[PDB]
């Protein structure tokens, strides 16, 4: 699921890229023509706010955490056989070492 | 929309500048994280700081704890015929977050070296006022304060991209048994400064001010009530196997 | 609600504030791109704070309880350094594109 | 007793540890309330505000009319401490 | 299974399965071993710095399961990258106590000690080697005086406790689990076991006591029957005692049908489950009647 989300993340930049180069062209036409004061066409417009809420959307998926705030939780499913030891005091004289020792 | 510029300084202007900013920003993370060094511990203080702590969960976690082992401990660190606290006793430029001067640095060698220059202009409208900000290095007088050099780019750049920096790094925690010793660390770096007998009065004294609200004898509210939650619970914790 | 850990709060925050800081950025291309004036570019910042509030509260829903304590932050929270980083890529691709 | 069957009983037969005690040492009863030190205190901590305007003020002075970018600089701080202390006054004003 | 298990399976899984189970720090030294050397054949390519603590963990595992070959195998790995380090030198002296020879492992700490003052580990594998050598007395004296000397480790707290229960000396081990406890009030199983040693002690007071220690961690997780049990245990011994109170005779009296009732729930819903459950609930439920025909 998150590949695809980065997928459509990266389609949605590479839309607003496009439309920026889109306006640019246009902006650079204009700088030929004497006055026409006009503005970009609605059509191209429409196309980056797409990929504006294409690529908004996206970026809240990704960096989805939101842990609870209790923490009684997390030690809830912990059962105190392996809180009872501790990787400190270790000691090596179990009959398991003697009964392992010839394989 | 005027001032027609040139495509040729915009390629040689902005993304250089955009990225020695950066770079400079990475550098000096780098660089503070690389000159940081250790600060030497006497096991004394650590002592100190230990028992600080102690006396600190005591104060905060009191409730959930019998009356008579409560005032054991209380009597234990006051005791007015000895008392541990009473006895022991010990022995007794202007640099100030040094980032601005490197980026001021920076700022004035690259406003010195572009001398004359057109980087972008503001939308936003500015007041006349702030001309001799913005310029400094252009003769025009009828031109509009919108059209900012170099040093106001990079001054905003600065700004621009100070949460960006959070952004790519983080906070790191990890290394179990390290984290025990950052801990003494940290907390003894709380305790350096030698103003042991005026803490240990103080810390006496706010233990005395402390009462005692026994939160254990409210239990009648568990015993009427409902459990549900331990079988929905229940549920979900049958379907898991055995590797 | 008695007991409350700080790495689930510190987390959660930094989370919102990464989701708030990357839509203020994309904001300020969009309206780099667009180009407009500054009332309308400020409204259109405001905009989009307040449809990203939106969507974030779309995203939690229900038990939202136990994910946030309150509203506030969710609701007010990095608008000014949001608008300053914000700024920065607003006229970075206005006077790329326009004046050059 | 014989109606449990199976009871099984457990028996127990220099002080070192931390802070368990042979003599339980009771009689502890401590009832201090001394709220017109903490009301003269609290008291004093509101008026720092407003004694700490008079030097910004003298800083101000100091600073003098030239357009540059020090002095803006300080006075876009100046006044940005008040503003971000008035936007968590209601948090100060219930505790 | 074994080629089974190694067929569906990403090196990626394997190294997030060891680390969840170092955070859990489980003893499965069996299976630790097992896909320890497995990822160091098969991938042996990055994670550098992931694979010193698997290297550790790995030699750890391989003390206690069989193979010493391994452990060295590490070591000189552990040496190679890490010329001066005290973390290595604390894990050969653990295997040089393994071995034979205990005394060399012990100038070893001393001389870690005189180096750096500050050593925990050291004075910790110092006292688990005195542990097993002499009597557990000693051992005792010198976790106090450690405990003494930092005040800072709950792990040492809690050895002490599980030394101390040998002793039959609950005293000490009640202020012991209090202190425990102290630090994280939200741990129902510190709690659990402090109702456990303050019943295992006896008297009136104690089994009031234990009995709403028992009822405090049973509202806080909802996930443990041993506490619902030591609960209903503690009101049937306060209600066998005639040195009572009438009407804290009545409560606790119903105190005990609800957890008896409790019981009976939990052992039903369980039944679905299988085919075989319906034993286990009627033979729960015999258990339960006659223990209340005893009470009633």
């Amino acid at each position: 699921a998150p590949s695809l989300w980065k997928g459509l993340v990266g389609i949605g930049l590479f839309a607003l890229a496009h439309a920026a180069f889109s306006a640019a062209q246009h902006r650079s036409y204009m700088r030929l023509t004497e006055k026409e004061d006009e503005s970009l066409p609605i059509d191209i417009v429409l196309q980056t706010l797409l990929a504006f809420a294409v690529t908004c959307y996206g970026i809240v998926h990704i960096a989805g955490e939101f842990k609870d705030m209790d923490a009684t939780s997390e030690l809830k499913n912990k059962t105190f056989d392996t809180l009872r030891n501790h990787p400190s005091f270790y000691v090596f004289n179990h009959r398991g070492r003697v009964l392992f020792r010839p394989s | 929309p005027e001032l027609l510029l040139d495509s040729n300084i915009r390629l040689w202007v902005v993304l250089p500048i955009v990225i020695i900013t950066f770079f400079v920003g990475m550098i000096r993370h780098y660089v503070s994280i690389l000159l940081q060094s250790d600060k030497k511990l006497t096991q004394e203080q650590v002592s100190d700081s230990q028992v600080l702590i102690r006396s600190r969960v005591l104060r905060e976690n009191g409730k959930y704890i019998p009356k008579q082992s409560f005032l054991t401990r209380k009597y234990y660190f006051n005791n007015p015929e000895d008392g541990f606290f009473k006895k022991t006793k010990r022995k007794v430029m202007k640099g100030n977050v040094t980032n601005v001067l490197p980026m001021i640095l920076i700022g004035g060698w690259i406003n010195m070296t572009f001398s004359g220059f057109v980087t972008t202009k503001v939308p936003f409208p500015l007041t006349l006022r702030f001309k001799p900000m913005l310029q400094q290095g252009i003769e025009l007088l009828t031109l509009d304060a919108s059209w900012v050099s170099s040093a106001s780019w990079y001054f905003l750049n600065v700004f621009g991209l100070r949460s960006i920096y959070s952004l790519i790094l983080g906070q790191d925690n990890a290394a179990d048994q390290s984290r025990m010793m950052q801990e003494q660390m940290t907390g003894a770096a709380m305790a350096m400064p030698a103003d042991t007998n005026k803490a240990f009065k103080t810390e006496w004294e706010a233990l005395e001010l402390t009462d005692h609200q026994w939160a254990l004898d409210d239990v009648e509210e568990e015993l009427m009530a409902k459990d549900l939650h331990f079988e929905g619970m229940f549920k979900k914790e049958l379907q898991t196997s055995i590797f | 609600p008695p007991f409350i850990s700080e790495a689930a709060v510190r987390g959660n925050a930094a989370v919102l504030d990464y989701c708030r800081t990357s839509v203020s950025a994309l904001s300020g291309a969009t309206a780099g791109i667009l180009g407009l004036t500054g009332l309308y570019g400020f409204i259109f910042y405001l905009l989009a704070s307040v449809l990203l509030s939106l969507l974030l509260i779309l995203k939690a829903g229900r038990r939202w309880n136990k994910y946030f304590k309150s509203r506030r932050p969710l609701f007010t929270g990095g608008l000014i350094g949001g608008l300053f980083t914000y700024v920065l890529f607003w006229t970075f691709l206005y006077g790329m594109v326009h004046v050059y | 007793g014989r109606r449990f069957k199976w009871a099984i009983e457990l028996s127990g037969p220099s002080l070192y540890p931390v802070g368990y005690l042979d003599k339980q040492v009771p009689d502890t009863s401590v009832q201090e309330t001394d709220r017109i030190l903490v009301e003269k205190r609290c008291w004093d901590i509101a008026l720092g505000p407003l004694k700490q305007i008079p030097m910004n003020l003298f800083i101000m002075y100091m600073a003098g009319n030239t357009i540059s970018i020090f002095p803006t600089m300080m006075v876009c701080m100046m006044a940005w401490r008040p503003i971000q202390a008035l936007m968590a006054i209601s948090a100060t004003f219930k505790m | 299974a074994k080629v089974s298990e190694l067929y569906d399976v990403t090196w990626e899984e394997m190294r997030d399965k060891m680390r969840k189970w170092r955070e859990e720090n489980s003893r499965n030294s069996e299976q630790i071993v097992e896909v320890g050397e497995e990822l160091i054949n098969e991938y042996a390519s990055k994670l550098g710095d992931d694979i010193w603590i698997i290297y550790e963990q790995v030699m750890i595992a391989a003390l206690d399961y069989g193979r010493d070959d391994l452990a060295l195998f590490c070591l000189q790995e552990l040496r190679r990258q890490f010329p001066g380090s005290h973390r290595v030198k604390r894990l050969t002296g653990m295997r040089f106590e393994a071995m034979e020879r205990y005394d060399d492992a012990i100038q070893l700490y001393d001389r870690i000690l005189q180096e750096d003052p500050t050593n925990t580990a050291a004075r910790k594998r110092k006292i688990a080697i005195r542990k097993a050598q002499g009597k557990n007395v000693e051992a005792i004296r010198e976790l106090n005086e450690y405990l003494e000397q930092f005040v800072g480790d709950q792990e040492a707290w809690h050895e002490l406790a599980e030394l101390y229960i040998n002793e039959h000396d609950y005293a000490k081990a009640a202020f012991c689990l209090e202190e425990l406890m102290m630090t994280n009030p939200h741990n129902h199983l510190y709690c659990q076991q402090y109702a456990e040693v303050k019943y295992t002690q006896g008297g009136l007071e104690n089994l009031e006591l234990s009995r709403k220690y028992f009822a405090q961690a049973l509202k806080l997780n909802n996930r443990n029957m041993r506490a619902l049990f030591g609960l209903y245990m503690s009101a049937s011994h306060i209600a066998s005692n005639p040195k009572a109170s009438a009407k804290t005779k009545k409560d606790n009296m119903k105190y005990a049908s609800w957890a008896a009732s409790q019981i009976n729930r939990a052992y039903q819903f369980a039944g679905r489950s299988k085919k075989e459950t319906k034993y286990s609930l009627k033979a729960v439920e015999d258990m339960l009647e006659t223990l209340q025909i005893t009470q009633s």
